[PDB]
RNA sequence: UCGGAGUACAAAAAACCCUCCGAGUGAUUUUAAUCUAGACAAACCAGUCAAAAUAACCAUAACAUCACUUAUUGAUCCAAAAUUUUGAUCAACGGAACAAGUUACCCUAGGGAUAACAGCGCAAUCCUGUUCUAGAGUUCCUAUCGACAAUAGGGUUUACGACCUCGAUGUUGGAUCAGGACACCCAAAUGGUGCAACCGCUAUUAAAGGUUCGUUUGUUCAACGAUUAAAGUCCUACGUGAUCUGAG
RNA sequence: GCCUAACGAGCCUGGUGAUAGCUGGUUGUCCGAGAAAGAAUUUUAGUUCAACCUUAAAAAUACCCCAAAAACCCUAAAUUCCAAUGUAUUUUUAAGAGAUAGUCUAAAAAGGUACAGCUUUUUAGAAACGGAUACAACCUUGACUAGAGAGUAAAAUCUUAAUACUACCAUAGUAGGCCUAAAAGCAGCCAUCAAUUGAGAAAGCGUUAAAGCUCAACAAAUUCACCAACAUAAUCCCAAAAACUAAU
RNA sequence: GAUUACCCCUUCUACCUUUUGCAUAAUGGUUUAACCAGAAAAAAUCUAACAAAGAGAACUUUAGCUAGAUACCCCGAAACCAG
């Protein structure tokens, strides 16, 4: 068995998962040519790179709401400073002083 | 009478040695959660069934990448008896679009760029 | 977290509104198939012999 | 045996648009079997305690003074026989009016 | 049949041959209309609210009020009024227009969905032990008991439940043959006695063997007569009717 | 009672293929989805609706849902309504049938005996071809086919069987004062001083009352010392056995 | 399941019906052969004709009319009436 040893070391916990006993092709011409890709392979791959594709996308999304998030804040702190430059100048209390 | 469970806000204050005790950074937190069900969903609740189901973990021991955002988090504490979390490491940084065919996530939770070149 | 929820609010809405609409495209898709005239002529060469 | 007529069916005495709804006009906010929720603005109070919206807009439930009607002899007494320092709260739902009461169109020019 | 409170602690709903209050309407005048948005509740039938607009009163209300106000009520059809309404402890209260008792002379279709026997669960009841000593025992709790209380166990009685059998598990008692348990009646070995001896009273250990004959009663029991070393308590479909009896 | 071997009323024929909410039976393969009950009812052995579900078709929001919000004497688990978010589900339209006689487990309750493999409500779960030896409901488990491949899950002998406390001498005012036949430390009541380096007008046995035997007191050495242990059933006990070769 | 090998080894509580639940000691059957039990087109769905019209007569029509295909068992009483 030794599932926790190969978890240690980090090789997968059944030696039948992205091992080199299983990824490489098990069979090829005696001529020397590359024999098909083997079906369950080919699945693995698709497999793989969907789960690729999906962390991608949610790193990227995650940081343009984090990005989005930031430009709020700023377009806040700009108005919030634009309202007061807008504003006029005191005269009420300002000119008998 | 049996009901759902709200979890106090304590249980999810980490110690100062939980850091150092399950490797994680004091500082920034992780991005990416790895999650992997291992419990079945039966003989517990329909809620915690159905949260299972929109989570994507329908079939168990098959890992899913999802966001460390508090939206997914809370369903993650609702059902967090049935599945192992694990932070996303990226020693290589993220999948380029020509190092999406060659990639791989292994049981300690790296996922390698370059997987078996050549 | 590494966000917090203020800072989630809307992050993935696009993509989401996106797939409601994909979804809705692909239930309105449904419609019964063409009728060709190849599907009803096939049906005479079950008689078809050596002449 | 001894103990009979027990039975009834319950009344539905209950809510039944929470603060945010959108309500239109007419829609039974709340029923009632004693004045738990009092009416407020846009809120009026049929004969039997219930409350029904009188404008369309949003629910609202708010905490609020009670000033009772001078005429109510009970209602004036518990307010008389308060001491100095106490004002009455009650829960008051109101309807926020959404849509504006109307517009001004162009028709013709004479 | 209808309503209120608890069960049902905080949106709604929610049952019992569950625990308590109530209703089958009174009093008074303000005698309380038409039409219509939008809603509550709801299997259906029914029940509830209600803005704006209309005719009469202040030219500023009309939701009839009170009795915990919540319940104070009944569908079609059909009968009667003067055409507008009315009529049921139809209370078995979603109501058949109008109908009882008995059957051991009984019949049929089913039910172990449902009882009587047995088994099974529980131990209220019953039976065993120990813990606790106030009290009896002349004094002295424990030689013999031991109230008020505690705790553990058995499944003999009655009851409780209705899980297996109603396309049948045939009943009391007795006859024949008995298997088993020990919580031992005799026989055997002992401890304490308020054990001088004989008789006795308790407790420990032991189940290879025994545990009578008769009058009355169908009797299990019970009373009585004569004896015995003793005439034990129970389980076994209250053992045993393809071995027997039919007294009940 | 008897009326041609069955008479609470003969037999035959016809109505007649009487009628059964009741029992029994209901005949090829493979695939998809798939239901445990709210209301009425001479109704609870049945039907008709609702809620679920199936087959097609239209659409758009459907579950999860942070704030904020939902009563007044006290009140728990938690509910209702909601953005975001993770998923793809949901609502209407047209055809529809089955089901509406339920079991246990965990939780909140009620009745009972704070009894049941008991009965009635609310929430959740299950009804494996693995495990708990056997097993419905308990635990592990997103259920296809072939392989003489691999990794995991729940799970396989449970805890104590325990309670010893030994020498050493105990004299005095005085039989303290009352009651009493007698009350000398001791049926009883009140005082509780004092001699000795050290001994209570005495904390338990004993005498009718005395005597006498101990405890505390000094003098001599001084391992450790507070509670805790509790019978049994009936055909024949019930895997066999094992205290140390490295085990997350 | 296997196996050189019939057993010897390991594993599986007959089948329908009725039930909350049956190996149940709940019902049915010795076996073979032959007979023995789903039937209707109102509304609907699909296909097709023609279409503000359809139908070979009588009707229906605010996309409808005409035609076709999709659907609803067997055995059993005690009884009642007439001759
Ligand atoms: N009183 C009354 N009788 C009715 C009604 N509907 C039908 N009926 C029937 O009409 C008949 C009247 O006869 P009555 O009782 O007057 O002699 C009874 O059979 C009664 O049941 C009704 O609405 N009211
Ligand atoms: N009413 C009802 N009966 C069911 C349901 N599921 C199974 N049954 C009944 O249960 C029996 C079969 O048991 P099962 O095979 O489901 O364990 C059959 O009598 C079947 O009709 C259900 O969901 N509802
Ligand atoms: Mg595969
Ligand atoms: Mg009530
Ligand atoms: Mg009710
Ligand atoms: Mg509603
Ligand atoms: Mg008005
Ligand atoms: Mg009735
Ligand atoms: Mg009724
Ligand atoms: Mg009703
Ligand atoms: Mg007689
Ligand atoms: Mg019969
Ligand atoms: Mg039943
Ligand atoms: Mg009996
Ligand atoms: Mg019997
Ligand atoms: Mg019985
Ligand atoms: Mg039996
Ligand atoms: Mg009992
Ligand atoms: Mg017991
Ligand atoms: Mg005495
Ligand atoms: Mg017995
Ligand atoms: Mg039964
Ligand atoms: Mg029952
Ligand atoms: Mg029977
Ligand atoms: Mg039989
Ligand atoms: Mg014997
Ligand atoms: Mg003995
Ligand atoms: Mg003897
Ligand atoms: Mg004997
Ligand atoms: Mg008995
Ligand atoms: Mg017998
Ligand atoms: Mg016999
Ligand atoms: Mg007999
Ligand atoms: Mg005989
Ligand atoms: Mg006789
Ligand atoms: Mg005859
Ligand atoms: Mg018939
Ligand atoms: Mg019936
Ligand atoms: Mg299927
Ligand atoms: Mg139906
Ligand atoms: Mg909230
Ligand atoms: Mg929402
Ligand atoms: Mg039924
Ligand atoms: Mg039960
Ligand atoms: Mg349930
Ligand atoms: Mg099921
Ligand atoms: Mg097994
Ligand atoms: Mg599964
Ligand atoms: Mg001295
Ligand atoms: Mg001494
Ligand atoms: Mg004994
Ligand atoms: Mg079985
Ligand atoms: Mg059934
Ligand atoms: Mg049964
Ligand atoms: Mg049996
Ligand atoms: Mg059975
Ligand atoms: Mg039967
Ligand atoms: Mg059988
Ligand atoms: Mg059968
Ligand atoms: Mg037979
Ligand atoms: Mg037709
Ligand atoms: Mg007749």
């Amino acid at each position: 068995a030794g599932s926790q040893w190969r978890l240690q070391q980090g090789f997968a916990a059944n030696p039948s998962g992205y091992g080199p006993l299983t990824e490489l092709p098990d069979w090829s011409y005696a001529d020397g040519r590359p024999a098909p890709p083997m079906k369950g392979q080919l699945r693995r791959k698709a497999q793989r790179e969907k789960f690729a594709r999906r962390v991608v996308l949610l790193s990227q999304e995650m940081d343009a709401g984090l990005q989005a998030w930031q430009l709020r804040q700023q377009e806040k702190l700009q108005e919030e400073e634009g309202k007061q430059k807008n504003a006029l100048k005191s005269k009420g209390a300002l000119l008998q002083n | 009478k049996f009901t759902r469970s709200r979890i106090p806000d304590k249980v999810f204050q980490p110690s100062p040695e939980d850091h150092e005790k399950y490797g994680g950074d004091p500082q920034y937190p992780h991005k990416l959660h790895i999650v992997t069900r291992i419990k079945s969903t039966k003989r517990r609740p329909y809620w915690e069934k159905d949260i299972i189901k929109m989570l994507g973990l329908e079939k168990a021991h098959t890992p899913q990448v999802h966001k460390n955002i508090p939206s997914v988090n809370a369903k993650l504490k609702v059902v967090k008896h049935l599945i192992r979390i694990k932070p996303l490491k990226l020693p290589q940084g993220l999948p380029t679009e020509e190092d999406m065919a060659n990639t791989c996530l292994k049981s300690n939770g790296e996922l390698v760029v370059r997987w078996l070149l050549n | 977290p590494f966000l917090t929820a203020e800072q989630e609010r809307g992050h993935a809405a696009v993509r989401r509104a996106a797939a409601f609409q994909a979804l809705k495209a692909a239930q309105a898709a449904r419609f019964p198939a063409h009728r060709r005239l190849e599907e009803q002529l096939g049906h005479l060469l079950v008689t078809r012999k050596w002449s | 045996s001894k103990n009979l007529g027990g039975k009834s069916p319950g009344k539905r005495f209950g809510i039944k648009k929470m603060e945010g709804h959108y309500v239109h006009a007419g829609n039974i906010l709340a029923t009632q079997r004693h004045f738990r929720w009092h009416p407020g603005a846009h809120v009026g109070l049929g004969k039997n305690k219930c409350l029904y919206a009188l404008e369309e807009g949003v629910v609202r439930y708010t905490k609020e003074v009670y000033v009772p009607n001078p005429s109510n002899s009970e209602a004036v007494d518990l307010v008389t026989r308060l001491p100095q320092g106490a004002v009455l709260y009650k829960t008051f739902v109101h309807v926020v009016p959404a849509k504006p009461e109307g517009t001004f169109k162009l028709v013709a020019m004479l």
